[PDB]
């Protein structure tokens, strides 16, 4: 997200936002997901929910 | 800080054990209920999981409210759930005896009734309502004993309400001066009779309107007046109480050289409606709003002091009624449900007790709390719901099935209940398939890999493919075959069938709009039948009709 | 033991057969990796909407398979509407947009 | 239903009011019945066989 | 229907009427003696749809052609007993109830909704200690929550302009007469005036949960039930076993307990009884919709006639064998087989021996198909 | 043997004892090779060890 969105800003004039990067467990990078029917699968439901 | 301690071992070990967790405690909570409330609130939080004496990942973002909410709850506890315990704690906090001052309540129920009846022989719409049900009563459109359960033969009873008719023209159409000693003597007479529950019930009913009606005039007199007009507390009582009836306070008001009464001249008419409507409920009763209002408040406040003695008794008394719940406990039915409907029962037996029959209080209402409960444990403990005495067999034969199974020593047999029970031998078969629970569809056969009962339980409303693969097909060859007709051939053969249409028709719709409904088109269908089962045509229809 | 076409579970409109298990092998979490991994998703989206749920699907596979045409006319699995249902039954409102 | 019905007309062969419910070996097995017992509700009364 | 994606929010009380087919009333599920349902119960025909395919309970209509008809004797809609799958009944309840799932999913929704501590929505709830609501310029804040003599002691404080509730109600109160854009500006303050990084640090946690719930589509009140949806009729069967020995799912216990309270606590409320029997009620009631959500998150199973902690809604979707997992990834597979295995080395290896039987039993539709296209058979039968 | 003492005595003279064989159960008895018969199947119960 934080990429497209100030690499476009970047093709236009303005300046984009600097990042540092991070590193997370499987089990901590799998925890994040756009989509919840995917999320609530693994995940414990009904937090997702 | 001693559970925050647990919990930064818990972060750097990363499990506990019974030991660890029940060595941090806060040093008086010890309820079950309580402890699984803590050990729940270390657990779900991460550390994950608490770990009976060990010795994988783990997922979890809100440790941060759960360790805030052990911290809260370490010094102030969080006390009680599990509402068993809630419900013994607030009926616990009672003087849990009335002795021999039962009868001072009831003296002061007896006192909430007898002035709410009193003020209802005040009262004129429910006297014309009883007059008026008399006479439609007096018409076979009810019973005698519908209207009235009887006084403190009906035939006596007409000619008591003959005497409410004397009594209340005597009454009432000398309207002050030996008019209130008409409705003294009306008082007399009324303080004695009795009515139905729903007959008191209607009598409140109309005083409700009464009181409804006067206070919603109340706010058409004071929000026209006292919100709408800027008018202030203290002229407003000025001259609402002492008239309250005619106009004389209202646009006499206006020309007061007041606030008010300057701005009250575009909420005249409005309020001469209010006082108008006023004085014709009065003329609905005849008195004025004032003997009205006081009426119904002694009415309103007799009836707190009753409502009060009701709960004040009953939770004196919900400890019997635990007592004696307690006593069925395995009939099907949750422990807090039998309490509730006991104390349902305890009220009805409020209801209807008297100290002029001598009884106690305790011997007396445990009557009725246990039929009530035994009521409930019949009518919605079993999942398909069975008639009473339907339960009254059941009932039966358990308690001879226990006695034969010791008298005649090894167990019995429906032919020997049939004549144990003088039952005619069948139902007592009907009533041994009929009385048993229901499986919980998702029993554990374990079996097998991991499977649920209803995991297996089979469909039979599906249609097997290949039913649906010959229908479709039959379809089709029905199509052609009906190709092989004509328009009046195809048409009738089709219409006096369900071919690819609507309902069906018989003879009339058909030769109806086929313009003959005789011989004529039966000769057609019969004519038709006979190509159709002409062999060589119908070879393949006939293979249809496997077997 | 094969199975083609025989009962079915009555909660979900699932293959369950008894007489000996007669009902498909348990095309399980791990073989959906498996064909995941290949790029086959047509086999994939038959082995759980046609084959296997949909209780319109698996009737039309099988006019279709009678009639000589191997195609397919998936819809949408009934457990997964069992699961609307029970999100539904529930507070929380689960609805499928239509565009 | 619908044309069964027709069809049922056309050769007027009576619809069964009972339904096959017999006890059919399971598909496979190839074998000698050995022996039959019928064990009987005693409200009914035992047929021929029994 | 190649539809879009989905969406998800809450459950509006109009949105949960107008899902359902008409109210349940009744405990009963079936008749005894002529197994029909009951009405209206937890199953039923006027609401649910009826139980034979395009048959009316009674028996009034019974053709296909007169399909969109109720009957006027228990206007059951001449249907398809699939119908019977897809319908969903409210529960019209009598005292207002809090959604468990939002209410112990750590942290509590409601509670930093209503920035509150937990500890002190449940007092609200179970009835241990009143709360304001809106207490006027008086002497009191908001939030702030009472006992038994603060609250008797208050109501001398002020006779009105004093709004003081407790139980589900209370947090009703609290919700709808909360508005968020409000305490959003506020919280725009409190970044500004107010500096420790810790505090405006919640500061910025909250406004993003306050604003983001904003711009979701959802409300406040709606996190406390008003209108409980009951599963439809065959999700949760009534199966007859072999033997009168019917096997019921669990969830026909669930509601018919739910069920058994509201009315009682609706006949409670009518007969004017004293205040710890409704409030004994209510509690009960809130237990058995609790367990009706999860059976779990609220201290113990409300366990069945076994030992079983009985299965629940939040139940039937949760666990490795719930709907997610057990049976919408790892489903059972028409056409398939299996068998014990050997060696065979005459093959290639791009292909496998398979038996005659396995083959033609795995294969029965294709062939049947060939056969009628080759004509060696008239009809499929 | 129901026996039931007279009151004013803890031990006093006892005025009944009404003497009665009470049925209670059924115990699988075992069959000579160890093995009972529950429901017409033929069941063994393996030793435990604590
Ligand atoms: C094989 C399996 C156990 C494996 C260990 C046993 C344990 C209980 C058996 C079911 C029950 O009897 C209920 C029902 C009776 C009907 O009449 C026929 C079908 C049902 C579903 C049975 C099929 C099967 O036989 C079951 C699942
Ligand atoms: C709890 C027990 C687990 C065994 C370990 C399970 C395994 C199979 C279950 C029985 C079968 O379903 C058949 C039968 C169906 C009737 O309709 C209801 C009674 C029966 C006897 C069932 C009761 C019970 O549920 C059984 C014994
Ligand atoms: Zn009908």
């Amino acid at each position: 997200r934080v990429k497209i969105a100030n690499r476009e800003l970047e093709a236009n004039g303005k300046v984009g936002a600097t990042y540092s990067r991070d590193l997370l467990g499987i089990t901590k990078a799998s925890l994040a997901t756009e989509s919840f029917i995917s999320a609530a699968s693994f995940q414990e439901t009904t937090r997702v929910l | 800080s001693q559970l925050k301690l647990l919990v930064t071992r818990g972060k750097e070990q990363g499990y506990l054990t019974y030991a660890e967790v029940n060595d941090h405690l806060p040093e008086d909570i010890v309820d079950s209920d309580q402890i699984e409330d803590i050990i729940q609130m270390i657990n779900d939080m991460g550390i994950q999981v608490m770990e009976e004496a060990p010795d994988n990942t783990a997922d979890e973002d809100a440790a941060e409210a759960a360790a805030q909410v052990l911290s809260s709850v370490e010094s102030e506890i969080g006390r009680t759930t599990d509402p068993v315990r809630m419900y013994m704690r607030e009926m616990g906090t009672v003087e849990l005896l009335t002795r021999e001052g039962e009868i001072d309540i009831a003296k002061r129920i007896e006192d909430g009734i007898n002035q709410v009846q009193c003020s209802v022989a005040e009262y004129p719409e429910a006297i014309t309502y009883l007059l008026e049900q008399y006479d439609r009563v007096e018409a076979e459109e009810a019973r005698l004993s519908d209207l009235i359960t009887g006084f403190v033969d009906p035939e006596l009873a007409r000619e008591k309400f003959a005497e409410l008719r004397a009594q209340y023209v005597v009454t009432r159409d000398t309207i002050h001066a030996t008019a209130q000693e008409e409705i003294l003597k009306l008082s007399e007479v009324f303080k004695q009779f009795r009515l139905v529950p729903k007959q008191f019930d209607y009598l409140v009913n109309s005083m409700r309107v009464m009181m409804d009606r006067v206070r919603t005039q109340e706010r058409l007199i004071m929000k026209l007046c006292v919100e709408q007009c800027k008018m202030p507390k203290k002229n407003f009582i000025t001259l609402f109480t002492g008239n309250e009836t005619s106009d004389t306070w209202f646009n006499a008001a206006i020309a007061m050289n007041k606030p008010w009464s300057e701005k009250l001249h575009d909420v005249s008419e409005e309020v001469h409606r209010a006082l108008q409507k006023l004085q014709q409920i009065e003329e609905e009763t005849g008195l004025t709003i004032e003997q009205v209002k006081d009426i119904n408040r002694r009415m309103s406040i007799g009836e707190a002091k009753a409502r009060r003695a009701k709960k004040e008794m009953v939770e004196a008394n919900l400890r019997l009624v635990i007592s004696i719940a307690k006593k069925y406990t395995n009939r099907g039915l949750q422990f807090l449900d039998l309490i509730q409907e006991g104390n349902i029962g305890l009220m009805k037996a409020v209801d209807k007790f008297e100290y002029r029959r001598g009884y106690k209080f305790s011997t007396y209402a445990t009557w009725w709390i246990r039929q009530a409960i035994t009521r409930s444990i019949a009518d919605q403990a079993r999942t398909i719901r069975i008639p009473v005495h339907m339960i009254e067999t059941i009932n039966k034969l358990n308690r001879i099935s226990r006695q034969m199974l010791q008298e005649m020593g090894r167990e019995p047999t429906p032919e020997e209940l049939a004549e144990r029970m003088l039952m005619p031998e069948d139902k007592i078969r009907k009533v041994l398939k009929i009385a048993k629970e229901p499986i919980s569809m998702e029993t554990p056969i374990g079996d097998d890999e991991d499977s649920h009962l209803g995991d297996f339980i089979e469909d039979t409303t599906l249609e097997l493919p290949l039913d649906s693969a010959t229908t479709e097909s039959l379809r089709a060859a029905t199509h052609d075959v009906l190709a092989g007709l004509t328009a009046r051939e195809a048409k009738v053969l089709r219409m006096r069938f369900g071919i690819d249409m609507n309902t069906d028709y018989t003879l009339e719709e058909v030769g109806k709009q086929f313009d003959v409904t005789r011989e004529r088109i039966r000769q057609i269908e019969a004519k038709a039948l006979r190509k159709l089962r002409h062999p060589s045509r119908s070879e393949v229809l006939r293979s249809f009709l496997d077997d | 033991h094969a199975r083609s076409t025989g009962s079915y579970s009555l909660v979900t409109q699932q293959p369950l057969g008894g007489k000996a298990q007669f009902g498909g092998q348990r095309f399980g979490e791990m073989e959906v990796w498996a064909l995941e991994a290949y790029g086959a998703a047509y086999t994939l989206q038959e082995m759980l909407t046609v084959k296997s749920d949909d209780v319109n699907g698996r009737t039309k596979m099988y006019k279709n398979i009678v009639d000589g045409n191997h195609q397919m006319e998936p819809g949408m699995p009934e457990s997964f509407n069992v699961l609307l249902k029970e999100i539904r039954s529930l507070g929380i409102n689960i609805e499928l947009e239509d565009e | 239903t619908p044309e069964e019905k027709l069809l049922r007309a056309i050769f007027g062969e009576k619809a069964s009011d009972v339904k096959d419910s017999s006890l059919r070996v399971p598909n496979g097995v190839s074998g000698t019945v050995i022996d039959v017992q019928v064990f009987t509700r005693d409200g009914v009364e035992k047929d021929k066989r029994a | 229907e190649e539809f879009d994606a989905i969406k998800i929010a809450l459950a509006s009380p109009d949105m949960i009427r107008s899902w359902s087919f008409g109210e349940v009333k009744k405990p009963e599920t079936i008749n005894y003696r002529t197994f029909k349902p009951e009405r209206d119960g937890l199953f039923c025909a006027r609401i649910f749809g009826p139980v034979k395919d395009y048959e009316c309970l009674c028996g009034k209509y019974k053709r296909l052609k007169h399909r969109g008809v109720i009957c006027e004797k228990c206007g059951v809609e001449v249907t398809q007993t699939k119908v019977r799958r897809e319908r969903m009944g409210h529960i019209e309840l009598a005292s207002p109830t809090a959604h468990i799932w939002f209410l112990k999913s750590l942290p509590s929704r409601i509670g930093l909704l209503l920035d509150m501590p937990l500890r002190d929505i449940e007092r609200v709830l179970y009835f241990e200690s009143y709360v304001v609501i809106e207490g006027g310029m008086t002497n009191l804040e908001r939030q702030q929550i009472l006992t038994e003599e603060q609250y008797l002691d208050a109501l001398e404080e002020f006779g009105d302009e004093f709004d003081a509730k407790m139980g589900a109600e209370a947090i009703q109160a609290l919700l709808k007469s909360m508005d968020l854009e409000q305490e959003c500006e506020q919280l725009r303050e409190e970044l500004n005036e107010t500096n420790s990084e810790t505090k405006r640090k919640k500061l910025t946690k909250r406004i993003k949960l306050l604003e983001a719930f904003v711009q979701s589509g959802n409300k406040p009140e709606w996190m406390i039930l008003t209108v409980l949806p009951v599963l439809p009729p065959d999700l949760r069967p009534l199966v007859p076993l072999d033997g009168g020995r019917f096997a019921t799912s669990d969830l026909n216990d669930l509601y018919r307990r739910v069920i058994n309270r509201n009315n009682r606590l609706k006949r409670l409320l009518d007969l004017a009884a004293p205040d710890i029997i409704v409030r004994n009620e209510k509690r009960m009631l809130q237990e058995a919709v609790d367990a009706l959500l999860d059976n779990g998150r609220r201290g113990r199973a409300i366990t069945g006639s076994n030992k079983r902690p009985l299965k629940s809604l939040a139940d039937m979707i949760k666990g490795k064998q719930g709907r997610f997992r057990q049976n919408l990834l790892g489903k059972r597979v028409d056409y398939s087989g299996r068998s014990v295995i050997t060696v065979g080395p005459y093959l290639r290896l791009h292909q496998c021996g398979l038996p005659k039987k396995m083959a033609l039993e795995l294969f029965k539709p294709f062939i049947y198909g060939k056969l009628e296209l080759r004509g060696l058979a008239t009809t499929i039968k | 043997r129901l026996v039931i003492y007279e009151r004013e005595a803890p031990e006093g003279t006892v005025k009944d004892i009404k003497e009665q064989e009470v049925y209670m159960g059924e115990i699988p008895l075992m069959t000579d090779n160890g093995t009972f018969v529950i429901n017409g199947t033929e069941r063994v119960i393996v030793s435990q060890l604590h």
